[PDB]
RNA sequence: UCUGGUUUCUCUUCAGAUCGCAUAAAUCUUUCGCCUUUUACUAAAGAUUUCCGUGGAGAGGAACAACUCU
RNA sequence: AAGGUAUGUAUCAAGCUUACAAG
């Protein structure tokens, strides 16, 4: 049912060589979503790695712009529900075999044949990003991805083949913690993981830190820039732009609008290029 | 410099005797 | 067709609504692809470069518009001086010697190209696992 | 004195010839014959294919190719 | 050879199917 010419392929499935060589089917397997037979693909990404193919078809990842084997975020390298939770909207899709689910792909097939360069309906949303991803988009990518699976027969020590035992050995999987949306188990690890980050402690009292030492200003922050993203927070008691160590000083009349700029400025509140420099004021009359 | 000005020689005439080898211009 | 055309900038604040990735050019939804024909035996060279010991050239055609480096881990290219795997190398050293009977005479003795090499608490985790 | 090549393997189109010194099966269109209906069928004609094979041609080697036709 | 000993439901394994994506 489905040709094609070239796979998705996000960089830490190609492997560590810009050399590779690739080989390809005409229908290959089926999708292991839709059963569509697609083209597979397989290769070597690296000396000491195995294979791995291709698993789902061109249509069925440009759905959710992403890869053709490991199924991460062509964007980020991250999970589907990670970044469907963070654009906050799902792009829906039948769970049964054909209740809504082969007349749904069909018919995005059919009203994706024109274009073929970016997904059907994350382009509008695609763009208002880069804040709450950009924190976990892990760069440099670990290949434990393509190392091979574990062999048995040294799991049960019998292995014959010793050392030209290709796939592994000594690495026994433990049964406590490891589809396409929903629900995936170390997801909900990783989102405990950055919703439970390192933070300065918050101090025992009520709500005085209303100042803070923000600086790093340099040639970057203005004076009306950084007043006009406090007053969307709300409304100041007293600015300072202290130049000679580049910083500023504002604070809010009951504190909470601030607040969420203590919350949005734990070395994170990232305007005009500058990771910002951040550390706590006084707020005790020195 | 040294005797890269002799090893270039030898990786240029090391690749080209299979660069051109095997009469490109094993079949059946 | 002129240089001074294709060459010549584009006005704008380089629209950086968008991000870095769909900003980026493309022609199949991951990367410009396109054809090529590279020769095949120093394709195959350089691939095999890498593949062994991790470093080769690179390959361009505007990145910097000047290219010439290796790429991979870098240091290991100059601690052998830029040689290759089809070379007969400086010196033979980590040499491995095999043990050869190739009489064709004695029988369960004959180990042509077959020869086995001269070198020839998990379970408990193990057991517990499973 | 110089000129200097049969085998065997793969591709490359052309076939007009008893391409085959013999001879399969199918589809279609009609008439038969058995028939109750349908495939299995019958046995003649017409026109089409498939299949088992072949002929002359370009190229690449390798096989003593250096014995020697020339 | 079909044309007759109906078919249509509800629980219970081998046959066949991939040996994959994976913190
Ligand atoms: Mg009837
Ligand atoms: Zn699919
Ligand atoms: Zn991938
Ligand atoms: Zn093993």
């Amino acid at each position: 049912w489905e040709d094609a010419d070239f796979p998705i392929l996000c960089q830490t499935c190609l492997g560590e060589n810009p050399y590779i060589r690739m080989t390809k089917e005409k229908y290959g397997k089926e999708c292991k979503i839709c059963a569509r037979p697609f083209t597979v693909f397989r290769w070597c990404p690296g000396v000491r790695m195995r294979f791995k193919k291709t698993e789902v078809c061109q249509t069925c990842s440009k759905l959710k712009n992403v890869c053709q084997t490991c199924l991460l975020d062509l964007e980020y390298g991250l999970p589907i529900q990670v970044r469907d939770a963070g654009l906050s909207f799902k792009d829906d899709m039948p769970k049964s075999d054909v209740n809504k689910e082969y007349y749904t792909q069909n018919m995005e097939r059919e009203i994706s044949n024109s274009d073929g360069t970016r997904p059907v309906g994350m382009l509008g949303k695609a763009t208002s990003t880069s804040d709450m991803l950009l924190k976990l988009a892990r760069t440099t990518p670990y290949y434990k991805r393509n190392r091979p699976h574990i062999c048995s027969f040294w799991v049960k020590g019998e292995c014959k083949r010793g050392e030209e035992c290709p796939y592994r050995h000594e690495k026994p999987t433990d049964p406590d913690d490891p589809r396409y949306y929903g629900i995936n188990d170390p997801v909900a690890d990783k989102l405990l993981k950055r919703a439970s980050t390192m933070p300065r402690l918050d101090p025992p009292e009520d709500k005085t830190i209303t100042t803070l030492y923000v600086g790093g200003l340099g040639d970057t922050i203005t004076e009306t820039d950084l007043r006009n993203h406090f007053y969307q927070f709300g409304e100041i008691r007293t600015i300072t732009v202290v130049q000679r160590q580049q910083c500023a000083f504002i604070q809010f009349a009951t504190r909470q609008a601030a607040e969420v700029a203590a919350e949005k400025s734990f070395n994170k509140l990232i305007v005009n290029g500058r990771r910002l420099n951040v550390k706590w004021g006084r707020s005790q009359a020195a | 410099s040294e005797e890269k000005l002799q090893e270039k020689a030898r990786k240029w005439q090391q690749l080209q005797a299979k660069r051109y080898a095997e009469k490109r211009k094993v079949d059946a | 067709p002129t240089y001074e055309t294709m060459f010549a900038p584009e006005f704008g604040p380089e629209n950086p609504f968008r991000t870095q990735q769909m900003a980026a050019p493309r022609n199949m939804l991951s990367g410009y692809a396109e054809p090529a024909h590279i020769n095949d035996f120093m394709f195959e060279q350089q691939r095999r470069t890498f593949a062994t010991y991790g470093y080769a050239l690179d390959p361009s055609l505007d990145n910097h518009q000047v290219s010439a480096k290796y790429i991979g881990s870098v240091e290991e290219a100059e601690k052998n001086q830029g040689l290759t795997v089809f070379e007969t190398g400086q010196k033979k050293t980590e040499k491995r010697k095999k043990f050869k009977e190739n009489d064709a005479s004695n029988i369960d003795g004959f180990l042509g190209p077959w020869a086995k090499y001269v070198d020839e608490e998990e379970q408990k985790e193990l057991d517990e696992i499973t």
